[PDB]
């Protein structure tokens, strides 16, 4: 009975080897692929849809951009204005929601939209040089008065609450930001359930006789 | 311990203690023991497989 | 163009050309264009993940 | 290792996946309006294709 | 690119650039000899380029 024991040993060893190898392959292939797109980098992909609105502020900024991380994107979206370029911001948001699309407006609009709907994500930010403030056609002193009033407004604490209450909306559900490689509870609970079922059936059939 | 969460570690510990307790109960109170040993062996197989896969 | 309104309160991205034509004031808010994408969707294999 | 090698490559190898990989051979008419758009019009994966 | 992002990470000197490197994911750009001098003086830094 030594031969049968040995062949059973090798059988179990090779089966568990194949199981481990295939599971490890699945984990490595899923982890090697980035779950998100490259942070503020849609390049080297050319498959997932990406762009912005047609002739928007972002379009103006990235049209006159010669950086390889941006010039290739600009050339592709100018070549495919019929598909990857939308007209309005909400149209682009809906296009992102229905299918894989990357959209590029001011961060405030993006965070407002994602507060209004937790179905779309935000990755990067501040990839463009701009600032928001009041306007004055001429070299007037009242613009200076407004600027100094604003500056004395930041030095005191009132801007944060009024700024946030505009973008509060519904309560944002708590969602993870620094998940590790550990397996999920549902990812391991199946073997626990199987073992418990086997044990309870074994106990029942042992006490039955 | 990166492959397993602390809650996963707690689940593994409670499974180990339950297996030990049921073995002690069976001893104090062979086919049933054979089935228990087989299912425990398989439990170890899948858990070590997941551990190996994740840390690999 | 007619200077009908001496002020325009709005999110005004002060670009170089815009500053050239309208000498804008100091930006009240400092912001920038950001990327938008769909939230990740988790198609878990269930409790029997193995 | 065998499984990772066979799975890291894209079995569906759609468009851009062909640029990164080199095992599969590919080509077309030389300058027959195929790579004329690729020598110019720098696009990342298309630039890899031209290279 | 740096012109498009001027004075964003343009340190005034290495005596602040090294802390800027050590505080975030910041890469420095200086003449070599000073770079290996700093790496010998201060660890956690290597001249990644040749
Ligand atoms: C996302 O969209 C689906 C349908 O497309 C909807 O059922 C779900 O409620 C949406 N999620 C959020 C957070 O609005
Ligand atoms: C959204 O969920 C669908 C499930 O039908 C999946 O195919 C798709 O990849 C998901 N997209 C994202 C960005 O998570
Ligand atoms: C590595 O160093 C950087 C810069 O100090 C820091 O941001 C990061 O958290 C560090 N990571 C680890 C794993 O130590």
């Amino acid at each position: 009975t030594r031969i049968v024991g040995g062949i059973w040993w090798f059988f179990t060893l090779i089966i568990i080897s194949s199981y481990t190898a295939n599971l490890a392959a699945f984990l490595t292939v899923e982890r090697m692929e980035s779950p998100i797109d490259s942070a503020d980098d849609l390049a080297k992909q050319t498959k997932i849809e990406y762009g912005a609105v047609e002739d928007g502020a972002t379009m103006t900024f990235f049209k006159k951009s010669k950086i390889s991380t941006y010039d290739k994107m600009w050339a592709f979206m100018s070549s495919r204005r019929q598909s990857v370029l939308v007209k309005s911001n909400e149209e682009g948001i809906q296009r992102v929601l229905t299918s894989d699309y990357a959209f590029l407006m001011e961060s405030t609009t993006i965070e407002f939209v994602t507060q209004r709907n937790c179905n779309l994500t935000q990755i990067g930010g501040l990839i463009d040089s701009k600032g928001y403030g009041v306007g004055t056609p001429m070299g007037s002193p009242y613009r200076d008065k407004i600027t100094i009033a604003i500056l004395q407004l930041q030095e005191e604490g009132k801007l944060h609450m009024m700024k946030e209450k505009w973008w509060r909306g519904n309560g944002c559900p708590e969602e993870e930001s620094k998940e590790a490689s550990a397996l999920g509870v549902q990812n391991i609970g199946g073997i626990f359930i199987v073992l418990a079922a086997g044990l309870v059936l074994s106990v029942f059939v042992a006490v039955g006789e | 311990l990166n492959p397993l969460s602390p809650d996963i570690w707690m689940y593994i510990l409670l499974a180990y203690l339950g297996v030990s307790c049921v073995l002690f109960v069976i001893a104090r109170f062979a086919l049933s023991t054979r089935i228990v040993g087989g299912i425990w062996w398989f439990f170890t197989l899948i858990i070590i497989s997941s551990y190996t896969a994740n840390l690999a | 163009i007619d200077h009908k309104a001496d002020l325009a309160v709005a999110p005004l991205a002060i670009t170089y050309v815009r500053e050239k034509v309208i000498d804008f004031s100091k930006p009240f808010m400092t912001l920038g264009i950001s990327i938008l994408y769909r939230k990740p969707n988790g198609t878990n294999p269930g409790v029997f993940s193995f």
